[PDB]
């Protein structure tokens, strides 16, 4: 099965996508199979 | 990481103190330098 | 002119300028470090004025003092930043090295948003620019060599449509283009089966325009993959299909 | 000098307080321990590196020149030892100085010899392995300074034979595993095709391994940043992610 | 704990350097006073 391609994002969008991002950010200060055989045994 | 935080602040308040005064006392050696130079010169004027 | 500056370094490390470049129409985006060079001019002049008996005022001197104590990682943030704006020139050089460098520049941009939400009175300043610069570093000589290797490639691709014929040039040669491509696989460049595939089927074009072509043996996408038990045919392992590629 | 301290900041304190009986800020202090403090000091710091030189000595010089270096080496500490190293007072510091300039003067002698003797190294040696083994029983001796700038142009000639010899790995991982004769003659041994797939993968990693613990030997320590030993490192790094076999085991086990 | 304890440290380091510099602050305050009035003196003198 060959790979995804896989790519970073443009400069652009990236910035673009970085100031978003800081303007949304806000202003900071600065087992039971174990249990079942348990369970067994006390209904006997 | 707060007291990491805490710690980095208590340097570099102590860092920033230091500079402080290390201008404080090198601007207090200039005016008694002045005015040790001053008082010489008047010195000699007065003879 | 200083005290109505009131210069002084705070907040964020990184920030996001816009920038108007003659021929293009969008406003282009660029990363800044938080640190103006008017401020490394006045901590200059601070330093330069003292000696010739001009007494500051101890407020200049003050903030003077506090941009020298944070200009270490100042100019280290400063060039990394302008090296990975270098390295983003060249890559957008050369359009055929794109998909090779994926991974290198998502990870120094993962790197840059981590030091974005980073501001300059936190204590990871210290080790994080290290390792900013570090792989800045390493992504520009991956670059570097990315472009040198690939323009030889190239080379060798434009000396096969006029190589002679005989088995020997082209086997040396075939031979000289895997081993740019091992080499390329070697250094950990993401996407080489898409690169690779991409040029043996320009390869196979040109042996199109060219028993000995069908005798020569492919280029191996990942000769280094072993130990994984999966086989290649014939076709996949030689230029067999060359007869399948002609244009008249 | 801690509780020193503690006394300080409380006099400075009555200072403060009482400033009207204390007419002066005079707070200059010479203890008299602080000339037997520097003088342990440089005592210590010679004792270790002594010892740091004789250790390296008895370990790899262990010839008549030989024993000649180490009773040279001897005679030296026992000069210095003859010196009351304790008298702190003007004549026992400048027997102290004499004492030091005599044993560095000494030890350079010495110095001079080894160099001469790693000189003899290639009177002597031949081959590349002899002399690669040579620096393996003498790999200690390079860590000194002069020993290391000594030797400057065989430390090329040796990583190049082993850039050599980590192409000739790399041209036989290039061949596939069923493709070589490895796997032909491990199934000819009765060892299974999936688990002889994996020793050889095994094999050239302790290669690969003892290839980076000679350019070690040869370049000394610190050969990660090397300027011939980083390109060293990062091949070796990124041959060793490429001979993980752990994906054959889970495939195999699946 | 060892972070706490070097945050003690700086703190008691920082307590101490800005005692000795208050110290050496207040004496060249004092010496450039009596340097100034001094002078004042000997001027008014002069004269």
């Amino acid at each position: 099965v060959h790979d995804k391609e896989l790519a970073a994002e443009d400069e652009q969008v990236f910035l673009m996508k970085q100031q978003s991002l800081l303007a949304k950010q806000p202003a900071t200060p600065t087992e039971g199979v174990l249990a079942s055989f348990f369970n067994s045994l006390l209904s006997k | 990481e707060h007291l990491e935080q805490e710690k980095h602040e208590l340097r570099r308040r102590f860092e920033n103190r230091e500079g402080e005064w290390e201008g404080r006392v090198s601007e207090l050696e200039t005016d008694v330098k002045q005015l040790q130079d001053e008082l010489e010169r008047q010195q000699l004027h007065l003879r | 002119k200083v005290q109505q500056r009131n210069l002084g370094v705070s907040g964020r490390i990184f920030t996001i300028e816009s920038t108007r470049v003659r021929g293009r129409t969008g406003n282009v985006l660029k990363l800044k470090v938080n640190f103006l060079p008017e401020i490394i001019t006045l901590s200059k002049e601070v330093r330069n004025l003292k000696w010739l008996g001009f007494r500051v005022p101890l407020a200049i001197v003050n903030k003077a003092h506090q941009a020298n104590q944070l200009y270490p990682f100042a100019i280290s943030l400063i060039e990394s930043v302008r090296t990975y704006e270098r390295t983003c020139e060249k890559v957008e050089e050369r359009n055929t090295i794109s998909l090779l460098v994926a991974g290198l520049k998502k990870e120094v941009q993962a790197l840059i948003a981590e030091g974005i939400a980073l501001v300059w009175e936190s204590y990871k300043l210290d080790p994080y620019v290290q390792r900013l610069a570090e792989t800045v570093f390493n992504f520009q000589e991956k670059v570097d060599d990315l472009l040198i290797i690939e323009e030889k490639i190239d080379l060798e691709v434009r000396s096969l449509e006029t190589c002679m014929y005989d088995h020997k040039t082209f086997s040396e040669i075939l031979n000289r283009v895997q081993k740019a491509v091992d080499d390329l696989n070697l250094h950990s460049y993401s996407n080489l089966p898409i690169w690779v595939n991409k040029l043996d089927m320009e390869i196979e074009r040109i042996l199109g325009v060219r028993m000995v072509v069908l005798s020569l043996p492919r280029i191996q996408s990942q000769r280094y993959q072993v130990g994984v038990h999966y086989e290649l045919t014939e076709e996949e392992k030689f230029y067999r299909n060359a007869l399948t590629r002609m244009p008249d | 000098d801690d509780e020193y301290e503690k006394l300080q900041v409380l006099l400075r304190d009555i200072v403060k307080r009482k400033r009207e009986e204390n007419l002066k800020m005079v707070w200059r202090i010479n203890p008299a321990h602080r000339k037997l403090q520097a003088r342990l000091d440089q005592m210590r710091k010679f004792r270790r590196q002594h010892e740091q030189l004789r250790a390296v000595i008895v370990r790899v010089l262990r010839d008549a020149a030989d024993a000649n270096a180490i009773e040279e080496v001897n005679l030296a500490y026992e000069n210095v030892k003859e010196v009351d190293g304790l008298d702190v007072s003007k004549e026992g510091t400048e027997a102290w100085e004499a004492a030091m300039k005599r044993y560095d003067e000494r030890i350079d002698r010495v110095e001079t010899r080894i160099t001469a003797r790693l000189r003899d190294q290639l009177g002597t040696a031949k081959n590349a392995n002899e002399m690669f083994r040579i620096f393996s029983r003498f790999n200690a001796l390079f860590v000194r300074p002069h020993i290391r700038g000594a030797i400057r142009e065989y430390q090329t000639q040796l990583i190049q034979r082993v850039k050599d010899d980590i192409e000739s790995l790399h041209d036989k991982f290039k061949v596939q595993y069923p493709q070589s004769q490895a796997c032909k003659m491990s199934h000819v041994r009765d060892l299974p095709p999936v688990s002889g797939s994996i020793i050889w993968a095994k094999q050239i990693d302790r290669q690969l391994t003892a290839y980076m613990k000679r350019v070690e030997d040869v370049l000394g320590k610190g050969w990660e940043n090397h300027v011939e030993g980083q390109k060293l490192k990062q091949d070796g790094d990124s041959f060793r992610m490429k001979l993980n076999t752990q994906e054959i085991f889970d495939d195999w086990a699946r």
